[PDB]
């Protein structure tokens, strides 16, 4: 076509999903990690993650308001993950990098699964 | 704005 | 923060969202623009707009699963708008401009108001 | 990936 573009127009929209998923506006499901509980958007869980993409796809979890994942998963790695899908920044550390990682690769998130296994390869 |  | 950041992550996201309303997957609200009618993530409209912002964070208003818009608005200069929200692309003509920015300026969407302005002046 |  003959369309003009606006740069900065896709990293606004995250900014703004971010700033409503912070003031808790129009929120639709609470993901379980053990004990913690995680607000957000399925829209934005589903264009971030694989797994959420399959879950909310499918004719009876679609409807579901809370989602609990697997035991094995840990909070804070969840909670680094979620907060990278809206806002495209990812807080890695040594002491985090293998939570991150196994989370990523259970969630299907395969830019972030590829960048652990690379600052991993770094250290060794 | 740009031409994409 | 020490934080990474993936630069294609808003954009992959945007276009994921764009692949949702496509196949009309988890879509919560109907615009009608007269005899018009176009389905969309709520979400996406506040994210993008500031009257659709100021709608959906109304406590009696977010709760409504259809929205008529003025029957002053031109459905084609909507459509063009609800384009450039999921994909960040505007298919600005000649033969639509003058609909493109009345609409963008009914829903307060200040950066497609500016290069509206910028063609006019240029023309003149 | 970058250092933002
Ligand atoms: O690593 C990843 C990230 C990821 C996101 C999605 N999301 C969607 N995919 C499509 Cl094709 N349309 C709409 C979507 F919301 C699917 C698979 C994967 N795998
Ligand atoms: O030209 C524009 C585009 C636009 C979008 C929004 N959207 C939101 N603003 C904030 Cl601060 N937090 C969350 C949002 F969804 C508000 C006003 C305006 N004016
Ligand atoms: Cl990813
Ligand atoms: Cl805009």
């Amino acid at each position: 076509d003959s369309c003009i573009q606006f740069t900065r127009h896709a990293s606004d929209v995250l900014l703004n999903l971010n700033r409503l998923r912070s003031r808790d506006i129009l929120t639709d499901v609470v993901i379980v990690v053990s004990r913690e509980q995680f607000r957000a958007h399925k829209t934005v869980l589903m264009a971030c993650s694989g797994l959420f993409y399959s879950i909310f796809t499918d004719q009876l979890k679609c409807n579901l308001s809370v989602i609990n994942l697997d035991p094995e998963i840990n909070p804070e790695g969840f909670c680094i993950l979620l907060d990278f899908m809206y806002t495209s920044r990812l807080n890695l550390r040594e002491g985090n990098i293998m939570a991150v990682m196994a989370t990523a690769m259970y969630l299907q998130m395969e830019h972030v699964v590829d960048t652990c296994r690379k600052f991993i390869k770094a250290s060794e | 704005w740009v031409i994409p």
